[PDB]
DNA sequence: ACTGCTTTCGCATGAACCTCCCAACTACTTTTCCTCACACTTGTACTCCA
DNA sequence: TGGAGTACAAGTGTGAGGAAAAGTAGTTGGCGGAAGTAAAGCAGT
């Protein structure tokens, strides 16, 4: 193997500032993992780790998912997106497991 | 103690232009010159039947790149040159073949000349 | 690469890193033109 | 100073002074030259001229646990095989292992042939070892206590 | 004349170097990789000022 | 009532920036005169 592509292999740096929601949009643009695979976070299974990480009462599981019912696209399904766009990394907080933090 | 050659090109040292100080005879002797027709490329423009009539055919990036410039009677002494740049790439490039009768399967219409040289 | 720019030392061609006026009309970006040698010759010599 | 100050199940701490004066001690002249990086001399580097910090502490820390230990001929055949041609302060304590010697040579516990001419060479030998000491560059000793601490030997050999 | 300086000789046979180029120890270039921020322009929102 | 515009926020064009293993280079150390007895032609005054 070259110098370069067994540099590239051993992970010297971890993935910073989103670097691995950027690497997952650019899967789901090479191949879709939209319509073909179910790309539905399973957001409930997220925010219960989220309600024990800080010890949080557990009327907050259900004050969030309100919240998020109430500020959402067709109520449920926290869509994981898709960037076969461009060198461009959208801003918008497209990245589905992204959302459910700022909610 | 000279036979056993040196790496530098029979050179002009005292010529002022770098045109000068490389002389048309050090590569290319002065017979060889007229070894080789001038019209049967010029003539014909064309994709195919200017490119029938190289040593080395290939599918390549720099061979059909400075040939498509122009037709001019100025890169007329040029021409050759990328006819004979051609034929030197088939000699360095192969190094386990050890005779002309195999430099056959590697060419198509090799010079008459310009290969014994 | 490097393994071609040997062969010119020879020759005594001063073989040398390209500029940025000689950076945008031949296909190689500007941060990038140090790897992207350029060799031009001294008439006297 | 982490095996020294331990003493638990400690490696002495002076063995591993030896492990880098044995891989480290080079006699390279120094280049000065080439731009360094990742090495800097005056605390890990050995070349001519400088004796390394790691080697002239493996002195002074086997000097002082030879004294603790109370093998002193050991060290000061050791400190024998390597003439440092330049510096003064490996002949200072080539000079001090001579001294910890007609220290305690000189006891005798009497209350007589070849205890006191034993002795003698010692005290020569620190006359001369400092003496060298001074002939080399700057290492400012106390060459005037050490002299009144030999003749305080001798008054105990009279 | 006898001068000097030659010179030839010897018991069998057995055994009885000098540049130079390669090495250690460093540094600095080499030869290709993936990862985004920036500069604008159309666009939608703002509140006008008579 | 209306249109000005100025903002706000979206969208498109474009190469510059951080990384590592191999390699190169860069400079040293280091190696392979108490021997005899005798003749001779050559010199000397």
């Amino acid at each position: 193997l070259p110098n370069y592509y067994v540099s590239i292999l051993e992970g010297s740096i971890s993935p910073f500032n989103g670097q691995l929601y950027n690497k997952i949009a650019l899967t789901c643009g090479m191949i879709h993992f939209k319509e073909f695979f179910n790309s539905e976070i399973s957001c409930q299974g997220l925010l219960l780790k989220l309600v024990m990480q800080c010890a949080l009462p557990p009327e907050f599981y259900f004050y969030t998912k309100q919240v998020i019912e109430f500020e959402e696209t067709d109520i449920r399904n926290l869509t994981l997106w898709e960037r076969t766009d461009e060198r461009h990394t959208g801003r918008v907080s497209n990245h589905a497991e992204l959302r459910v933090l700022s909610y | 103690d000279e036979i056993t050659d040196r790496p530098t090109p029979l050179a002009n040292i005292d010529a002022t232009d770098v045109e000068q100080i490389y002389p048309i005879e050090s590569i290319i002797p002065k017979k060889e010159l007229q070894f080789i027709r001038v019209s049967s490329i010029l003539k014909e423009a064309d994709k195919e039947k200017k490119l029938e009539l190289f040593p080395y055919q290939n599918n390549s990036k720099y061979v059909a790149k400075k040939l498509d410039s122009l037709t001019q009677p100025s890169q007329m002494t040029k021409l050759q040159l990328l006819y004979y740049l051609s034929l030197l790439l088939g000699v360095y490039e192969n190094r386990r073949v050890n005779n002309k009768t195999k430099l056959l399967e590697r060419l198509n219409s090799p010079p008459e000349i310009l290969v014994d040289g | 690469p490097s393994k071609v720019v040997s062969l010119f030392r020879v020759l005594g061609a001063i073989v040398k890193g390209a500029t940025v006026a000689q950076a945008e009309a031949f296909g190689i970006p500007k941060s990038t033109a140090a790897s992207y040698k350029i060799a031009t010759m001294k008439v006297p010599f | 100073v982490e095996i020294l100050d331990n003493l638990s199940n400690s490696s002495s701490g002076l063995d591993f002074l030896q492990w880098m004066c044995q891989i480290y001690s080079s006699k390279s002249r120094f280049v000065q030259n080439i731009n360094y990086r990742s090495i800097v001399p005056p605390f890990q580097t050995g070349s001519r001229t400088h004796t390394a910090k790691f080697a002239i502490t493996y002195l002074w820390s086997s000097l002082i646990n030879c004294q603790k230990s109370m093998l002193i001929d050991k060290i000061s055949e050791w400190v024998l095989t390597p003439p440092f041609m330049e510096d003064a302060e490996v002949w200072f304590i080539y000079a001090s292992c001579h001294l910890l010697k007609a220290d305690t040579l000189s006891r005798q516990f009497v209350n007589r042939d070849i205890k006191i001419n034993q002795v003698i060479k010692h005290i020569h030998y620190v006359r001369t070892f400092l003496k060298i000491c001074l002939d080399k560059g700057g290492f400012a000793v106390p060459s005037r206590l050490i002299e009144n601490q030999l003749k305080s030997f001798e008054s105990r050999l009279y």
